[PDB]
């Protein structure tokens, strides 16, 4: 939308956020790191 | 008490009883999943259902649940006496700051 | 999966009291934990969230600044620091293992809990 | 959630000075902090915000460009940073802890504030 | 100053009195959640209202409140002489970066 | 807030030519930017608009395929690549800031521009 | 040019005048706030009204605005030599796969 | 790039096996490793991963607690130890070596596999 | 069997044949990439197609694939009495501790 | 080849010629640094740019870079026929297992 | 800093060969090596990577087995060791020496390089 | 000193009283393991604890401690009269010279 | 010149100035600790700060100083003709190679 | 804490000059040492360090090659060779003690300097 209103919005709840997965994610990239 | 529950619920063995929480925008109609606990009298809560429909294998199909708007619900089909226990709802409700919240738990008397 | 729980007793008010959830079955370090009470004839209060790692905390905001929850990874335990324990701090205290599903997460196992009570 | 104000003091105008606030009896890396101002005389306005993290910052537009928010979660502090100050930032400066609840803020706890005067 | 509120309210204890707090489409009218805060005259505003209707645990129940369209309000009911405050409301408006706005406050002097 | 424009000259057709927008006064990354153009006895045309954080990125058709708008954050930097540039290109570029009231847009303050000539 | 506007304005120093925007259901009776920009002749079109009849701080106590359906306006009042400016509406073109659109701009000369 | 496996056999319920997984043609110590099981008769099981380095084990629900992954890096050889096997544990085993591609992973290299029996 | 694959397809040599795997909103519309194996009768399976769309080393343009929605798939045009086989889709489920699902399998059989 | 880089490009002495660098979110557009070399006809390529915008000491300002989305670019001012060389691009793509990737390589022919 | 390649020729294909590098001007043992190379006519190729240490190692895949990348510090020299050449190894191999900006690598010192033919 | 202990604890024989030790991530948080030693009036001070938890055979089970984040703790119970005494915490400062570093010691009062 | 600093500074005895230092992602923001060195006219450098605020004992209270973000500042309070010196202040940039990186120091003068 | 100096003078470019810096007041053998220099009229620039016991030595990329840094713990004596000394070369070179905060290091102590001049 080319009239979107722009800008970066105040107006959040800047409170981390406890509800989220707390266990480990298993799914990354599990070699060594040739960089 | 975030979610509200019945007090309490009962029937005969052989009939369907039903569960219900309900709770408003903050936590079901929120889009939150649902989860529900079974407690024995003498033990720790036991998964019952979860993702609203899903449940543990060690579960029989007696039980299933359902979601809708800002209700769901737990039917209990060819009740058992053996099926009295302490029933609970589980979400999130996105005004608090915890990560779980609890209904106030329904009891099921089986009308043996 | 195994959780078992040990520490409750009875407390002056005013006292700490440190509860431990020894588990075994399972990778611990690769799980959250929780931490739920029940009140003698009531229903179920979430306590306390710990991330698999320590790097998230989260307390109800009736134990929060009183309680504190922690984790040794090594010996496969889950603690609760408790302090200034409150009359209204009696309860059963369970521990749980972390589980999520999508939108919102749920406990999987449940330990057998332990009896905290202050009196008197 | 004790919030506790400091660094007020005179100011003459032109000059800097750096106002901030320690807390204790919550975890301050997880939430938010806000600052407001109240001239002698006058209501409430609101300064400044930054989250949990530092990842945003926003000011009133009375004070961008003149004033900066910044936090140092290890030391439970929040700070507040007046350049160029004008006699017109005279005010007691407060702290608050952000909270949220549906569509709009709020703050919860406050401290006392502290007062910073710009004068000659 | 962007929620208009009257500089003063007054009333005998035992009396009911009101705050107004009106705003426009922007600020009220919006959709946004309007809250009150209690300053007494040696300390820092404090919590009363939130979420239009919800209170802390501290505030007695003599205090409530509602909202329709651009329009807000503050009950104080048995008006206490302890009740004597200045009174603020607050809340979000779309046209501006803060993430807070307030209003003008209003004054409130108990006639006993 | 201070808007600070260069880079215009005189470029042959068929070449690249490149502006740039300083910013300051402001958080920069907080805002969204545009660039807009006044051709010599004409009024003025809209170019471009980016977003606080490159998420949108709109185009008047008269320019789109031939012009692209840029941020950097790190440099409080906004950026015009002009390309292929036609003699109709030649026009005193102007950088705004993002603003909007209700239903539409608007600058809420104007650089002044640069002027990008394109000539055999 | 996609909003309409008079190529030209005039009057005496001291008097009023007025220009004048007109568009269509895709930019004026569309919804869509319309906005003015004076271009004084050695400068950018900075904003001179907002939110169809408001201004900034840096706008003289001369100029105000208007919006009705299609049409919008802009006033001048108390003229001066300084006000000689290229005047400009400005909208979103419903059409339009950019932000802004301008009007043609309208010519403030100041005879005296 | 070759993977063999070695040690299956028909082993009575309760009791242990355990597998391995000799590699060549890699640098095995830079890469994390895999194993997967097909039961006769049945599509394809995620059973385990290990970390290039050791630091990370998953496992499937199915063997948590029952199974265990490890490595040797002096020896290019990946393990697996299976505890009181159950009769359902009865399947080609094999190992495959980890890749990864963007928001998912995937194996590239797969071995030949050995057949555990668990019964009578 | 996370992912859903028909049993069983067939074709005659020189048609084109699809197998298909559809999955939801944990794993595919999730956007995690497929990827796909091929099992022969009597060997290990071997990576066929990776990333949606590329093919490794020796696999020849027969196969090819894509990913839409919550669906994906792999079709082969140019049947050969060769490609008598086992095919398989791999994928990440957010709801599983696991890091690899499969589907079920599909059987492939030319009909020659 | 990863990065692509058209294979030729051209111009008179004193004019400007750029050669382009693309690449994709896996390394340029994924926040990988861009780097440049230089080969001279019969010699080992040296550095030219590095951190996608600075330069060794030994080359003269005629040399400048870009970095933006996915593209990224190499600009030379005032041609001259010494500029004549093979010139690459070198990013990471994560994809990969190496530790740098290459463009194809782009050779700049000066039109003397 | 000097960097001279040593070793090149023409063998058979199926037969080794052992590259080197010798170098001064700066401190070897305080820097990570690169091996690339190009094949006539075509574009550069990265081959293989040494840290400092001698700890890690990576390979192209394309020749990932093939070949070997070793280093001694006490000699300044670097080595890499081609076995079962290929046709397709003929090429200018090049030692360089690793630097690093931020979120990738690069050369900076590269040598004149030598040439490996491999052709019956 | 650079762990920071109370200047004075206090009890009744019989109660339970602890005596805290704070440090920060140069010396507690660090993963150095925290010491305690005991002092009486007119000695040499003597090992109680070592390793976090472990004691030498010449302590009574009166005496155990813990670690966690920068805090640290000795906790006595079942206090006698005969626990009166200095009671100093010990550890590694990663910012010094020194290999050990002290809090400043805790008095233990008897009320008695 | 890797840190950035103002070549000069001044103010009347008994002002408050202050120095600033300003890096970048590669260190300042990067985590790395600021440390300010004093140079009296005919000498070797002194510490003046270090740790970002701490001060070896031979530094008298008129000196702190803090970081936050990527500048970093000393303060000096109560200036003193004695306290007419050339301040540098000193980090590591993660880029280069050096152990320490220095800014190209600051002349401050007392306007005595 | 002393740090002496000594061995400056003036050179023709081309040639060497050996600095020394005798110390006691400490046990030389437990710390590192560092190596400045300031040009007339210039800031300070990092030269050289190396270790307490010898095992690494890094140096500013403007000396590298050319400088050679030692240090021999019986005669508590830190050194600096430098070798075809440019024009540039022209400051006075400090040295000083090794120390260590955090994330970053600095000195502490320093000694005078001696001054090295390179001049036709």
């Amino acid at each position: 939308d080319p009239n979107a209103n722009p800008n970066v919005d105040p107006n959040a709840n800047p409170n981390v956020d406890p509800n989220a997965n707390p266990n480990v994610d298993p799914n990354a990239n599990p070699n060594a790191n040739p960089n | 008490s975030v979610l509200t529950q019945p007090p309490s619920v009962s029937g005969a063995p052989g009939q369907t009883v039903t569960i219900s929480c309900t709770g408003g925008s903050s936590n079901i109609g929120a889009g939150y999943d649902v989860h529900w606990y079974q407690q024995l009298p003498g033990t720790a809560p036991k998964l019952l259902i979860y993702g609203n429909i899903n449940r543990p294998s060690g579960v029989p199909d007696r039980f299933s649940g359902s979601k809708s708007g800002t209700s769901a619900s737990l039917a209990i089909t060819g009740l058992q006496a053996e099926d009295e226990a302490d029933y609970y709802c589980q979400s999130y409700d996105r005004r608090l700051s915890g990560s779980w919240v609890f209904g106030g738990g329904t009891k099921l008397t089986v009308l043996g | 999966v195994q959780l078992v729980e040990s520490g409750g007793g009875v407390v002056p008010p005013g006292r700490s009291l440190r509860l431990s959830c020894a588990t075994s079955g399972f990778t611990f370090s690769n799980y959250g934990m929780h931490w739920v009470r029940q009140a003698p004839g009531k229903g179920l209060e979430w306590v306390a969230i710990i991330w698999y790692d320590g790097s998230r905390n989260f307390y109800a905001a009736s134990v929060e600044g009183r309680f504190t929850i922690s984790r040794d990874n090594s010996k496969n335990t889950l603690y609760l620091q408790m302090n200034s324990l409150r009359v209204e701090d009696t309860a059963v205290y369970y521990c749980a293992r972390a589980a999520y599903y999508d939108t919102s997460g749920y406990g999987d196992y449940w330990g057998q809990g332990t009896l905290v009570t202050v009196s008197s």
